[PDB]
């Protein structure tokens, strides 16, 4: 699903 | 302590309707956990084991994580199970709250069950959203679908009114998760 720069952006 | 350490399993049937005994509110669609209605004593047909207070969040349904879609998709799993249902639930109060914007901000230990349900609960709400972000469209990138691409503007406009349910930041662009739709 998710784009890597977007669990990336995210993440914690 | 743990977000889950209240979590249990109550295992129920329908009634001769087809129904629970409660109603299913809340849902991602209103940036909620699924979550119980009013539980009424002897309203429920419960199998032994441990039972149900008003307003518990619903996590599971036999086995299927539920929480961060959508009532109707929560529904739909429930009818494809056959009975007795198995419900993971977890009651309200202290950091165990309906909202699940303010569930995703949280940050739990790598590996926890708390770390692990919330990645679940991730996944699911993915499953029903396209992504917005304030980075600029490229090749490949079907708009609508992969990314809604929004400016920085309408990025905090929707921070303001909690309509993002999670967002970040990654080389100088704003990345959100919109609440899905209805339905």
């Amino acid at each position: 699903i998710r784009s890597h720069s977007y669990l990336r952006a995210v993440s914690e | 302590s743990h977000w889950t350490s209240k979590v249990h399993e109550s295992v129920i049937g329908r009634n001769p309707e087809g129904q629970l005994g409660f109603e299913l509110k809340g849902g991602a669609e209103n940036g909620q956990f699924p979550y119980l209605g009013e539980v009424k004593p002897g309203k429920v047909a419960y199998e032994s084991g441990s039972k149900l207070v008003s307003e518990e969040l619903l996590l599971e349904v036999n086995e299927t994580p539920v929480a961060g879609l959508t009532i109707r998709d929560v529904l739909a799993v429930i009818k494809h199970c056959k009975d007795p249902l198995r419900l993971k639930c977890v009651k309200q109060g202290g950091i165990v709250d309906k909202d699940l914007r303010h569930y995703l901000n949280l940050r739990f230990q790598k590996g926890s069950v708390d770390h692990e349900l919330q990645q679940i609960i991730r996944d699911n709400l993915y499953l029903r959203t396209v992504p917005c972000t304030t980075r600029p469209h490229k090749e490949g990138e079907v708009p609508g679908v992969d990314y809604i691409f929004i400016t920085v503007e309408e990025f905090m406009e929707l921070e303001k009114s909690g309509a993002l349910l999670e967002s970040g930041t990654y080389e100088d662009n704003y990345y959100g998760t919109p609440k899905p739709p209805a339905e």
